[PDB]
RNA sequence: UCGUCUACUUAUUAGUUGGGUUCGUUGUAAAGCAGAUUUGUUU
RNA sequence: UUGUUAAAACAAAUAAAAUAAAGUAUGAAUUAAUAUCAAAAUUUUAAUAAAAAUUAAAAAA
């Protein structure tokens, strides 16, 4: 947040790096997806499994090379797949404080809880639906992940604005002129039909 | 860019209307019920019509036909007092909007009366368009009216009618077709000879009693604000007419009630009993009578003369 | 319920001479 | 029939006039302001050219309470019924003017917050200044701060003793103008409080 | 025209924190709560925070012609011995009506009394809950 | 607005929040070494909590800050 | 206003020395009642600082540090003897 | 249990890393003008566009304006609209824009819109058309009746029944005997039915 | 849903004595005015009736049986009350006195903000008013639907 | 110079039914009559 | 504090606490008619008069 606000427009190295990560984000998922169906298709961990070695923070459930992948994308390939929240990891956590039989009993009562939420999320209930209507997000990591990205297109974009313009420059926006009209419309002005409009006359009406 | 002392005078003054107008509150007196917009500009006139007789006469006189446009639910208490009271001698055409939610019956007996009495009178509905409207007063005007001595002269319509009934809508209208086709008055018809002269301030009603406010907000003629006149003063006239019918069945068989109702405070509970507050229950229901699910419903009573 | 009789008795309210039916005006002025 | 539907909404609107005018009878004795009260005797002279009447004057402030079948009213009246916004409205209005009078006092009054919920006493003169929104109470504290400034541009010095931490946080303490623990000017009268609690 | 805000009066900028030694302050304070005691404003406990946090308490404030009774939850006790500090921090439920109340120990027209130093830590986070749901409630009709 | 661009930098770069505890710091040390599930992820060398003073080169030289 | 620190945790049967400090977390400030605080960029930054030089000060048995350091040095070197 | 169902997979989404697209969103806001439920639509489109920073597409647009027209909100679609910026140009938008401007107070604005397009962009059709004489028959000015005819001629597309219908209406409005006398006998031999009203006219004329 | 006779003798005998009426009455006339009994407390209903009775000014039915006694009762009830109001103001008065500081919180909290009143009924005005829009325009899309085609060329 | 005037009248009877529709104090004979009567190099 | 939603969440904005932004060395630029420049009050002369006169006495960094 405090880079966002109050950040000095990035040199050529800082912008070159920013480039490149977000133009190679694609190939990052490519490789990390390619990855993890090698393993589940040559070893059998599947996801249920992978869950299963989170929660329990056991790495027997991976083979050599898990960890010998690149940092970058080690600790995604492992759980990235399947879903998790901010209160799975807080049970995590939790489970690696609390011992190991306790770990394995309260797992196995928790997964069979999951289980049969999912099997009961069929509907919704009204906290659920209040969130909905409010729009509030209780996992807002998708949230944070797009911000990050609007945050690096921002930084990346006021040093060369040409670069990474939005709309195209030389084109013009007919979405543009309907919306002219919409505002027209909106203040009340009287439109004749006849094309082109005065937008000084327009702002004049506004005002 | 201009001045930057402008531009900051400017954003002072934008701003300045921003904190005026984010008040959502609605200030107690109806302006609309004392604006009228007319050619000159926004204009606001005071006193009854009453004391505007011979200002009447004099442009009746003048003008050759008597254009009035009145709403269907309630006839006489929107128009002109001293129109009733001294015979006009010119022919008048009554335009009743709304007509879809007046009573048949009434509509066809007032305009009976009118005929008998020698006016015409021409009911019309939201469906229909202003260009029927216009030709059919073209048609009276050709059938009615007698041949104009000069050839170039026109016949000219004096226009009676509140702002709110859709007599501004009209002229308004009128205007832009005007003024597409060649690209104080307003002509309608270049072939016949017919234009419209419009008096803002003889139309304009002014002040009003209790009853004559509850009729108009009930129509929804007048505005209602909850500062100067409270939902229960007409909701419950609403419900007074409705009682003097003693349709009960029928009250409760258009609100989907549960039975047939005792008091004004039982239809409030049942409207209550979806789930809303008795306020905006008691909205939604003058919103019913305003959009007219509600049929066949005359407030204005007619007088014996009238009924003879 | 468009069609349905709703006819308003003339005895009921709205009785001439009323300062109901008199604008307050002219009862304030008396 | 009649306008039975109009004359039960007017014969309950009588019934309201007359239940907050028997409330009045129940007052509670407010002494005014030192320097207020010499305003009023000073606005009196010039207006009736007579000396000022200790009847008229009022050095008393007569405030009245909410009547007691009002609270138990509403209390009673589910919000489904349509008569509980006339006379919901019949309190807001009279819960606004307990306010008007209360301003006029400056004697020791129990105050609570509403924030932190805390309950301390207060002057209600000082502490409802902001909320009441009278130019009267505005013009009499722009005319004590250029009082204050006269007496402090004669004699520098005389803003040593009279205004010192010492002087000033006293001064706070004496004037409750925000509660002590949440910091906050909203507040309420607990005597209008505690009336609406056991009531309802 | 000019006027000074300091002084370096000896008299008023000499300090004697270092000859405060000679003063038994520490036994004043005893002094005081002895006294106190001895008249019967107050009555010396000797308990800890975690022991006492979750003890009933009744509290009669002495009232003309009707003393008024209050039967509440210790909450927090400021001190563990007896001095002229001292504080305790009662919460007492009537009729739809919760209140938080800071007892200061050694008033006259005021006695509370504890039924029993044990306490009950169930019960107090019970209280705790009750207070804070209540406040949060409150806080939420307001705003 | 008047916000310098040095501070401002220095600021946005490094944390600001202190310690309150030594139990508080084993537990951000305990807390840390946490996989990140969707996020970037940083390299977790196995000498990042040992000991640097042999590591670093400049941790035993000569210092004027610290003064030998 | 209000130290955490002050919120024990794992009591042992006897109070604690200090009981209300750390004691190696110092709380800098200007008031006699802390230490004083030598000039850095933020009060991570000062804690950070401290501990280095403590450890440095453990390891080497001295250290030369300039204004305001040393009396902090000082004082957390006696808290950890 | 269908409405439960879309909320759900929305709510899936936002718990998984995973994003749903604008045709998904488009399809939930069909949904909801579907349900009568168009809070829900309009909350998650802010949340779409304002801080999940996904772009308005051209389809969404057209859907969300079409929910809103569907429900009734006829002036918070012209606020939408007129709000709406940096969206590709497509037939459906063009038509979905009409019908916004044609339900709103000024029946010109969209004959306008009309106007405006008609140098360059996608190439209006059938519907779009009828959507422009439906604007000309509420509003009244029908002063290029016959210039909607000679604009279809040359952009050379088929007309559908509706649309030669209404054109029939308006020429036999604006009394051209020729053309519409053309047109009646071109319709007879498509073979393509006319309103009752018309077809009651144009045999009483004849 | 109540006999006029029934209920002009209720109103009279409920000044007097009403433990004496039966409570199916009470709450058939409380059903009817709309008013809130509670369920767990019977002397609630008795409450309840006897003010609403209070309340309700029957212009005939009173002023011809009682015109001073029937509100003297209830400014006696009244003249009860502020001084159960003053016993408690008394008792809020010497408690924050006495202790250093005191919090007092309400679980039921019968007290409404005066802006807070407002936003809400402006709030539930704007919904009601977009439902009005919303039948506005599926009357004026109806309206233009039918003048598309019963509309006939002159 | 900050005035006032939505009912009289012609009949009718015991509330019902049809016709018709301002006054005035003071100054001034110009010293009187449209409209405006605002300015902080202020951030 | 305000506004939105629902039977607590979000956005704005300032006023209290807290954090930083040297007392070290390095060192410009706007400006520059000028007496070691006329502290103040009164009166006045051709437009702020810091131009003149009368009272009065205005320390240094
Ligand atoms: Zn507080």
């Amino acid at each position: 947040h405090m880079m966002d606000k109050f950040g000095q427009p990035v040199g050529a190295r800082e912008f070159h790096r920013l480039f490149k990560e977000l133009r190679h984000a694609d190939n990052e998922a490519e490789t990390i997806e390619r990855h993890q169906t090698r393993l589940v298709e040559e070893y059998g961990v599947y996801p249920s499994l992978r869950l299963d070695a989170y929660m329990l923070d056991d790495d027997t459930y991976f083979p050599e090379w898990v960890n010998a992948l690149p940092y970058s994308i080690r600790d995604r390939v492992k759980f990235g797949s399947l879903g998790l929240t901010e209160k799975d990891e807080a049970l995590r956590v939790t489970l690696g404080r609390m011992p190991l039989d306790r770990r394995r009993r309260e797992w196995e009562r928790l997964k069979k809880a999951k289980e049969y939420k999912a099997a009961k999320e069929e509907t919704l209930t009204l906290a659920e639906l209040r969130d909905a209507r409010q729009g509030k997000r209780r996992f807002h990591w998708l949230q944070r992940k797009r911000q990050k990205r609007a945050s690096i297109l921002r930084r990346l974009a006021l040093r060369k604005p040409d670069a990474f313009e939005l709309w195209p420059s030389r084109v013009v926006d007919y979405s543009q002129r309907i919306a002219f009209i919409a505002q027209h419309v909106e203040n009340g002005l009287d439109t004749k039909g006849q094309w082109p409009l005065d937008p000084e006359e327009l702002a004049r009406a506004r005002v | 860019v201009h001045d930057p002392v402008f531009m900051r005078n400017v954003k002072r003054v934008l701003a300045s209307y921003k904190e005026s107008m984010d008040h959502s509150s609605r200030k107690g007196m109806s302006r609309e019920a004392f604006v009228d917009i007319n050619e000159k500009g926004a204009a606001w006139y005071l006193g009854h019509m009453q004391l505007a007789s011979r200002t009447l006469a004099e442009k009746v006189k003048d003008a050759d036909f008597v254009l009035e446009i009145r709403d269907a639910r309630l006839p006489f208490t929107t128009g002109n007092p001293n129109l009733q009271k001294i015979i006009i001698d010119r022919p008048r055409l009554i335009v009743f909007n709304k007509a879809e939610m007046s009573n048949e019956d009434c509509n066809r007996v007032i305009q009976q009366y009118y005929e008998r009495t020698g006016n015409f009178a021409l009911f019309t509905s939201a469906k229909r368009s202003w260009r029927d409207t216009v030709e059919a007063v073209q048609r009276f005007v050709t059938h009615i009216l007698p041949a104009q001595r000069f050839k170039t002269t026109a016949n000219v319509g004096l226009v009676v009618g509140m702002p709110n009934v859709g007599k501004s809508t009209l002229i308004n209208s009128l205007r832009l077709a005007h003024e597409y086709q060649f690209h104080k008055l307003v002509p309608v018809c270049k072939d016949p000879n017919i234009v419209l002269y419009d008096s803002p301030g003889l139309t304009l009603p002014g002040c009003f009693a209790k009853e004559a406010g509850l009729k108009l907000a009930a129509c929804g003629i007048i505005p209602t604000n909850d500062i100067t006149l409270p939902r229960s003063l007409v909701a419950r006239y609403i419900y007074d007419v409705l009682s003097a019918a003693g349709v009960g069945e029928h009250m409760a068989e258009c609100l989907h009630l549960p039975r047939a109702p005792i008091s004004f405070d039982d239809c409030i509970s049942m409207i209550c009993e979806g789930n809303l507050d008795p306020s905006r229950a008691q909205k939604f229901l003058i919103h019913d009578f305003q959009l007219g699910n509600l049929g066949r419903i005359t407030l204005d009573k007619l007088p014996n003369k009238v009924r003879q | 319920p468009a069609s349905r009789n709703i006819v308003v008795p003339d005895a009921v309210h709205a009785k001439v001479g009323s300062p109901d039916t008199l604008p307050a005006e002219i009862l304030q002025k008396r | 029939p009649q306008l039975f539907s109009i004359e039960s909404y007017e014969t309950q609107q009588r019934a309201l006039r007359n239940i907050f005018n028997e409330a009045g009878r129940h007052c509670v004795r407010l002494r005014k302001d030192s320097k207020w009260l010499l305003e009023e005797r000073r606005a009196f002279r010039q207006s009736h050219q007579r000396a000022p009447t200790t009847k008229e004057v009022s050095p008393h402030v007569d405030v009245a309470l909410a009547p007691v079948g009002a609270l138990k009213l509403s209390k009673y009246l589910s919000p489904c019924s349509a008569s509980r916004e006339v006379v919901e409205h019949s309190l807001l209005l009279h819960r606004t003017v307990t306010k008007s009078k209360l301003v006029q006092s400056s004697e020791k009054t129990l105050f609570r917050c509403l924030r932190c919920f805390h309950v301390y006493a207060a002057r209600p003169r000082t502490l409802l200044r902001g909320e009441v929104a009278q130019s009267w109470l505005e013009y009499e504290a722009e005319a004590e701060k250029e009082e204050r400034a006269r007496q402090l541009a004669r004699r520098p010095h005389l803003r040593k003793k009279k205004y010192s931490i010492g002087r000033q946080r006293a001064s706070l303490a004496n004037d409750p103008r925000c509660c002590p623990l949440c910091r906050s000017t909203k507040a309420q009268w607990m005597m209008e409080y505690v009336h609406h609690h056991t009531h309802g | 025209g000019y006027t000074r805000e300091r002084t370096n009066r000896h008299f008023f900028v000499a300090r004697a924190n270092a000859f405060f030694s000679r003063l038994p302050i520490a036994r004043v304070q005893r002094s005081l709560a002895m006294e106190a005691v001895r008249e019967g404003r107050m009555r010396p406990w000797k308990y800890t925070k975690e022991q006492i946090l979750g003890a009933p308490v009744t509290c009669n404030f002495e009232y003309n012609p009707r003393p008024v009774r209050l039967i509440g939850t210790v909450m927090d006790a400021h001190t563990e011995e007896t001095s002229i500090k001292g504080g305790l921090k009662v919460y007492a439920r009537n009729e739809e009506t919760n209140m938080m109340l800071w007892i200061p120990p050694g008033n006259p027209k005021l006695r509370h009394e504890v039924t029993s130093t044990k306490g009950s830590f169930q019960h107090y986070l019970d209280e705790r809950d009750k207070w804070d749901e209540a406040w949060i409630t409150g806080r939420a009709r307001m705003k | 607005y008047g916000r310098r661009y040095r501070k401002m930098e220095t600021r946005s770069k490094r944390r600001m929040r202190p310690y309150a505890s030594l139990g508080e710091i084993g537990l951000e040390n305990e807390l840390r070494k946490e996989p990140r599930i969707n996020a970037k992820g940083l390299n977790n060398t196995d000498d990042e909590d040992w000991p640097r003073h042999t590591k670093s080169w400049g941790d035993g030289m000569p210092s004027m800050r610290y003064g030998s | 206003k209000a130290r955490y620190a002050g919120i024990d945790d794992n009591p042992t049967i006897t109070y604690k020395p200090w009981d209300t400090t750390e004691p190696l977390m110092a709380d800098y400030g200007w008031t006699r009642g802390k230490l004083p605080k030598f000039r850095a960029r933020s009060p991570f930054h000062r804690q950070q600082i401290a501990r280095r030089m403590v450890t440095e000060m453990i390891r080497k048995d001295y250290c030369i540090v300039g204004g305001a350091r040393a009396p902090a040095l000082r004082i957390l070197a006696d808290h950890v003897v | 249990r269908v409405f439960h169902l879309a909320n759900r997979l929305l709510l899936d989404a936002d718990k998984y890393v995973i994003l749903p697209t604008r045709t998904t969103y488009a399809a939930f806001f069909t949904i909801c003008s579907l349900h009568n439920a168009m809070p829900f639509a309009l909350s998650r489109f802010k949340d779409a566009v304002v801080n999940l920073h996904v772009a308005v597409d051209s389809t969404m647009a057209s859907a969300i304006l079409e929910g809103l027209v569907q429900n009734g909100l006829v002036e918070e679609a012209v606020l939408l609209l007129a709000r709406l910026q940096h969206v590709p140009m497509d037939v459906q938008l063009l038509n979905t824009a009409l019908e916004v401007l044609l339900l709103s107070k000024q029946p010109q604005s969209c004959f306008s819109a009309f106007e405006a397009v008609r140098h360059s962009g996608v190439e209006p059709t059938a519907d779009t058309y009828t959507l422009l004489l439906l604007a000309c028959e509420r509003s009244g000015l029908w002063g290029n009746t016959t210039a909607i005819l000679a604009d279809m001629q040359m952009r050379r597309v088929k007309g559908d029944g509706r649309t030669l219908n209404l054109l029939l209406k308006g020429l036999l409005t604006e009394r051209l005997h020729g053309y519409s006398r053309q047109l009646y006998e071109t319709m007879v031999n498509k073979n393509v039915e006319v309103w009752p009203a018309l077809e009651s006219h144009m045999k009483s004329r004849t | 849903l109540n006999v006029d006779e029934l209920q002009l003798v209720r109103s009279k005998a409920s000044t007097g004595d009403l433990d004496e009426l039966p409570e199916s009455l009470l709450r058939r006339y409380a059903y009817q005015f709309s008013l809130t009994w509670k369920r767990r407390h019977p002397l609630s209903l008795l409450e309840a009736v006897q003010w609403h009775s209070t309340t309700l000014l029957p212009q005939q039915l009173n002023e011809e049986g009682g015109a001073s006694p029937t509100p003297a009762l209830r400014r006696q009830q009244e003249d009860e009350g502020v001084h159960k109001t003053l016993e408690n103001y008394e008792a809020f008065r010497i408690i924050s006195q006495r202790t250093n500081n005191l919090q007092v919180v309400d679980n039921k909290e019968i007290n409404l903000h005066l802006k807070a009143i407002r936003r809400e009924a402006l709030r539930k005005e704007r919904r009601a008013e977009e439902t009005l829009r919303r039948e506005h325009s599926l009357l004026e899309a109806a309206a233009l639907a039918a003048s598309a085609k019963s509309f006939t060329p002159p």
